[PDB]
């Protein structure tokens, strides 16, 4: 432009959000299964696993958090059961 | 232009957003999310694993709250911290 110059950003803005019950970590057999790159969401029901920065809801696995001791010392334990996708072959 | 009682207002809207919402504040609509799990994004965000945080949970709080009394007694005494901000005053009344 004359004597000057003119930026044009391209940015990312999130749009539509919904809102549901949230819970630190899931409490299986004496065991505390954290997240790896996500965020534990229910819908009212059952307990899914999504990413943070859009909702794409995912059963929980043993390949999708990871452990880390007993669950007498977190506070917002809650109670599930996690898939192990190794069953099915086992048999 | 601004009178006293407005910054204080912005400064409190602020303050009241980050802690909260987080960060999803300034890039968008404000989505809400409890503080302990805003501080376990915060340290996966500097490299240390979220089960770090929950399992220490309690101290790191007692930690914080200490740390916020100390600036109340130490802004009282060592009467220069505010100098740069006590200069200014002064200059302009020197020119005058
Ligand atoms: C919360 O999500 C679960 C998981 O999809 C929903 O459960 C399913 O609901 C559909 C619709 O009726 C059924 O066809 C499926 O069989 C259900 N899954 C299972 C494992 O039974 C649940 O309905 C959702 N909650 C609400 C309130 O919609
Ligand atoms: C999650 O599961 C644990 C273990 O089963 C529950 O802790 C037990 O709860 C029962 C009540 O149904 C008590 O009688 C036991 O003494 C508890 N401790 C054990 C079995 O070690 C816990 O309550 C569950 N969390 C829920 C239901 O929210
Ligand atoms: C989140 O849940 C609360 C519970 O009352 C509700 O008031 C609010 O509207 C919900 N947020 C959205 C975006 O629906």
């Amino acid at each position: 432009a004359p004597h000057g110059v003119v930026f044009l950003h391209v940015t990312y803005v999130p749009a539509q959000e919904k809102n549901f019950t949230t819970a630190p970590a899931i409490c299986h057999d004496g065991k505390a299964h954290f997240p790896r790159e996500g965020v534990f969401v229910s819908n009212g029901t059952h307990w899914f696993v999504t990413q943070r920065n859009f909702y794409e809801p995912q059963i929980i696995t043993t390949d999708n958090t990871f452990v880390s001791g007993n669950c007498d010392v977190v506070i917002g334990i809650v109670n599930n059961t996690v898939y192990d996708p190794l069953q099915p072959e086992l048999d | 232009l601004l009178t006293d009682e407005m910054i204080a207002q912005y400064t409190s809207a602020l303050l009241a957003g980050t802690i909260t919402s987080g960060w999803t504040f300034g890039a968008g609509p404000a989505l809400q999310i409890p503080f302990p799990m805003q501080m376990a994004y915060r340290f996966n965000g500097i490299g240390v694993t979220q089960n770090v945080l929950y399992e220490n949970q309690k101290l790191i709080a007692n930690q914080f709250n200490s740390a916020i009394g100390k600036i109340q007694d130490s802004l009282s005494s060592t009467p220069s911290a505010l100098g740069k901000l006590q200069d200014v005053v002064n200059h302009n009344a020197q020119a005058l």
